[PDB]
């Protein structure tokens, strides 16, 4: 669901979103 | 005796960093050019180094030197030996780019000064010129200047930084919905879904054939943008007085039939209609209309400027239309006038990070078709305009050329261009009654 | 040397025409500010008037003179001398308004020249500032400047002040009653209720294909628009000398067969009619007729203009026809031309607040369509009409087609494009016999 | 001498009369244009005038002058 959807963006941006990021 | 500021030890370091490095070329070659250059002999040399440089030879002393002397602009420069003692001068542990940025700014600074001494001569010495036309050129010039220093922005980036902004802004646009709408709410719901609302720093462009509701539905765009927010909305009008575009909006907004307005056959319920009206647009009071005539680029964005200045932030500004807009530089030939009046749109768009909407016309020829639905093509004349819309637009009703259609009250809005988005076309109501358009309620294709 | 400039006898003129007339005190108030003037003792002697205007107190010489010689400032000013010499020097007969707006021209102009020197000697002496704060600190001086100035006129105007104006014209549409006619009276009911008259500052263009009756149709409006207003009506006959225009008026008004008038062939009735027409005209006395050939529109412009300011004002502009129009700097292309003709019209119509009338003519293609009822498309090779003009009215007589005709001595007026309004056709009775068309007495579907 | 013809009391003449009289322009724009005075200093004064009663000014002593002044 939404949280889900949530959870793997913050996971997608820990492993791969560095420096800038959001 | 006024002294310009100028750096020779920052230029006669990069010269000798580039006899003495050839790599670094061109850290120097984003960061200088010839004209920067104080001195004649400075601005040769660089000149004939670019063209080596260009042409594949190498930039070491001899070659430089030797070129120099066999095309006679040796003795200009000042000699073989000048030209050793600059190479030997100069470390070879040296920064090109900091001493090449110093030169940079040094030209920006010398064209500043010389544009204050010719605002000055010319205020001295008038020669029939007015104040405003004075103004006028001052702001030109300054802005000369802005946009020169500019165009360091533009430039190739990073893929993985480029992959890691896009994956964070999808992520965000799902992670904040506003129900489909980033930008500015256009107030339709079809067209907030297809287009993210009216995104800011993006130039619009709507054209459509005459008699369209071009104006009708930019007006309905602005009155609904004005509604759904609280930032001023700014309105050019180079074809209409204002009176009649506040009656039009009185038509679409108490939804009371146009001619009865005009005529002045209203009832109570009109009156009152129109009273609420009158007294909602001034309890918000972020509407601005400029009903002037012959309009130039340079008044419209000062006019928007001093309008973002004034309440910090701008909703969004409509010009109705580019066609009427004038470059008196470019008189001549009209491609170039509509090219430079694109550009400055533009420019305006990106400085005051607002949505701009400017509306456009199509030539004839489109009628010469057995469907008249627009296509970019029909951007005949304008091509600058299309390359620089971020977003465009064309209106398209299908009862104006058939009185028999199926389709009467429904008009079409079709994206031909679309920078961050899908293109497609969208079925609104036409209420020619209230002058007005609305959500189609309709099936949907 | 570079003196700022100045105007001490403007200064001069001001102050002593306040002291002479001090019922002008608004005009100079409205116009100049303390701080406009150059010289100190200006600037007081205008604070001083200022504050006896704000007191209640009258501002002339004496009543000046006692209230600084109380404040001991009567020597910073000058001394009863000087005052009296303002006083002496200034004639009754001034234009105080143009001189406070020259002196406020002079202070911009100043203001200006003052700006740029600091700029310049900002960027002569950086202390430390980078290239991009010189530069905001450039935009901002000349920002200052040129923020809102005085052009409040030819600027954006809030909501409230459109509001206002757009209520007051309804208010002053709504107060005379012309039953739904609020420009000048065409003289048919019909099209009266589709246009609401001839409207001030827009463009009309009435067209049909050769004999159609075009000339007989613009000389019946006139006709009209004489007989039922007051103010001068003036014609641009670039087709036909005043003489016949005459002729066919006479034929018009006096509803007498054209070929008995030009033949001579009346009798002892059609006489009297005349010297009636002949007594009316002369009780009138408000048409005048230019039958000069291959006018530029800057002749045409003039002589509106001189008409206007001689009779105080117009109430209609004639043009037959606007393809008679020469422009000797864009002869070589037709397209151009007919631009720039159009594009004076506009203007003209817009300044002088009148309705021009110009006919123009239609291509032979629309001879070989299936309909020979004109459209807008049948306009070619001048788009620029169609683009510019606010109402385009077609005439259209069957029987000149087609010899069975059941429309004998009907015409059709086609509105194909109305700007502010519906479109459609209004049917009239045309009378060659007399040379009139009059209202269609027949059954309207 | 083959002298050139020309009178400058009616040049004078005229220009004061405008001066005076800022309602008789028009009864001088229809019988005489710039062009068609002898002197250089006549032809600029009518000319500034000519720019001045066509952009809604007036044409008095104080203000033609300042005008001129303006442009140098
Ligand atoms: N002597 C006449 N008797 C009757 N009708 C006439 C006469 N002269 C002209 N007409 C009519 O006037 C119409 C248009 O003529 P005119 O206005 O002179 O040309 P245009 O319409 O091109 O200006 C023609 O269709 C013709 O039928
Ligand atoms: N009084 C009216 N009644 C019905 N429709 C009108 C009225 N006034 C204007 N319209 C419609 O508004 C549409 C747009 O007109 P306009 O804005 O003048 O042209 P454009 O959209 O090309 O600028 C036209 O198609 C016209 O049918
Ligand atoms: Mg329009
Ligand atoms: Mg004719």
């Amino acid at each position: 669901n939404r949280a889900q959807a949530l959870a793997k963006i913050a996971e997608i941006k820990a492993k791969f979103g560095l420096k800038g990021a959001s | 005796l006024k002294v310009p500021p100028h750096s020779i030890e920052a230029e006669q370091s990069v010269l000798g960093g580039l006899m003495l490095d050839n790599e670094r070329w061109d850290d120097v070659a984003e960061r200088v050019v010839a004209d920067d250059f104080y001195t004649r002999p400075h601005r040769h040399i660089f000149t004939e180094m670019a063209r080596l440089q260009e042409s594949g030879s190498p930039i070491d002393l001899i070659t430089l030197a030797e070129s120099l002397e066999r095309q006679g602009q040796l003795d200009s420069v000042g000699g073989f030996a000048y030209l050793a003692e600059l190479s030997k001068n100069t470390p070879s542990a040296a920064n090109i780019s900091a001493y090449a940025d110093i030169v940079r700014e040094r030209a920006v600074v010398r064209e500043m000064i010389s544009v204050a001494n010719e605002i000055a001569e010319a205020g001295f010495d008038p020669q029939g010129r007015t104040s405003e036309d004075l103004l006028d050129l001052a702001e030109s010039r300054v802005f000369k200047i802005a946009e020169s220093r500019a165009n360091k922005d533009e430039g190739p980036k990073n893929i993985a930084d480029v992959l890691d902004a896009t994956v964070a802004r999808i992520e965000q646009l799902f992670q904040q919905p506003h129900d489909g709408v980033t930008g500015v709410n256009t107030g339709y719901d079809d067209l907030n879904k297809k287009t993210a609302g009216l995104q800011p720093s993006d130039l619009i462009i709507v054209a459509a054939r005459p008699s369209m509701g071009k104006t009708t539905f930019a007006m309905n765009l602005v009155e609904n943008a004005a509604m759904l927010q609280d930032k001023p909305v700014l309105i050019f009008s180079l074809e209409m007085p204002s009176e009649q575009i506040m009656m039009r909006s009185l038509a679409s907004l108490s939804r009371v039939d146009q001619t009865k307005i005009r005529t002045g056959q209203l009832d109570d319920e009109d009156w009152a209609r129109i009273s609420g009206t009158m007294g909602i647009l001034l309890e918000k009071r972020n509407i601005y209309i400029d009903d002037s005539s012959g309009l130039t680029p340079t008044e419209v964005r000062s006019r928007a400027r001093r309008i973002a200045r004034e309440h910090g932030g701008i909703g969004l500004i409509m010009i109705d239309y580019l066609q009427l807009m004038r470059v008196p530089a470019l008189s001549d030939n009209r491609t170039l006038e509509i090219a430079e009046i694109s550009r400055s749109l533009k420019a305006l768009a990106k400085e005051l990070n607002v949505p701009v909407v400017a509306l456009s016309q199509l030539n004839r020829s489109l009628e010469q078709r057995a469907d008249k639905r627009p296509v970019n093509s029909d951007l005949r004349e304008s091509g600058s305009i299309e390359q620089d819309a971020d977003l465009i637009m064309f209106i398209y009703r299908d009862e104006v050329y058939h009185e028999n259609s199926d389709l009467k009250g429904i008009a079409e809005i079709i994206i031909g261009k679309q920078r961050n988005g899908p293109i497609g076309t969208v079925r609104l109501t036409f209420n020619g009654q209230w002058s007005r358009f609305d959500n189609y309620a309709g099936p949907q294709y």
